[PDB]
């Protein structure tokens, strides 16, 4: 899947409403704050940086990351992004009580419910649901996720990555 | 403090 | 994207040939045998078992799916399968020395080499390689993947998958 | 003994 | 018993 280009252009404060985190000797987007230079450019939670202004992101830690974009000279920012690599999507069915069958807290799903969607899809634990049909929840308080279940149909289309 | 979903 | 099924006839032993590991509460292959019924039907390190003879694996430990196969009713076994949902690809270009820029162990990226093709192209460590264009490396020795890997043209291709 |  | 490559 080929990587794309998105220039940012910094807001008042010299932030870009972007943090970073590293994992396995890259850097990935840890969080997008809303209606900022990083929301502009359509960056999303687990997506890959592979370079900032000419310099490839490899082996840097979050600590390093950060200090790079807090440094950034000028008033633009170059980056080169692999969008989300370790994205998986799952699609569930809700049963007769309004559930697709599995326990999620705090952003990650942690059990799987027996005859359930859920378990008939495969759905996977210590995964983190990113998108539910098509809508960002990173972020958003568990309460909040059920709310937007409750209203999303019988057919739940999750997108999912590894908690890492 | 689990939701079931 | 989507499940497919296959089916398997036992040896005397009730056997097919395969190991299986739980992982986030989902199982997945481990290890397949040369020249067995799951080999034949192209079973693969990293693919998801779903359903044994329509039975959902979620949640099962892998002594409890290897029971499964053991008690098994009849000569044929019936499989679920998601093909290596954790599976990725990166190309890379030798440089001018030969290389592609990161360090292997035991089947397994371990660092990145600054500005390397590896590292233009976010490759990660802790992730085992399953194929070199399009050689199968899963249980060679690292010495024949350095064969492997001289011999290739300047464009490597290879897939990945987190060493989970 | 330890496949399956 | 690494290797480079």
């Amino acid at each position: 899947m080929d990587p794309r280009e998105v220039i940012l252009c910094k807001d008042q404060d010299g932030k870009i409403g972007l943090r970073l985190k590293s994992i396995d000797n890259g850097i990935f987007v840890q969080l997008v704050q809303a209606n900022s230079p990083a929301s502009l450019v359509g960056l999303r939670f687990g997506d890959q940086v592979l370079q900032i202004n000419g310099e490839n992101c490899a082996g840097w830690s979050s600590d390093k990351a950060h200090k790079v974009l807090k440094q950034a000279f000028g008033e633009k920012i170059t980056m080169t992004i692999r969008d989300r690599p370790f994205e998986r999507t799952i699609t569930m069915h809700k049963d007769s009580t309004g559930h697709v069958g599995f326990i999620f807290k705090n952003g990650k799903i942690t059990s799987i419910v027996k005859d359930s969607s859920a378990a008939r899809n495969g759905l996977l634990t210590e995964h983190n649901i990113c998108e539910i049909n098509g809508q960002n929840v990173i972020g958003l308080k568990d309460s909040q996720i059920a709310d937007i279940l409750s209203t999303s149909g019988t057919v739940v289309t999750i997108t999912i990555m590894p908690a890492f | 403090n689990e939701f079931y979903f």
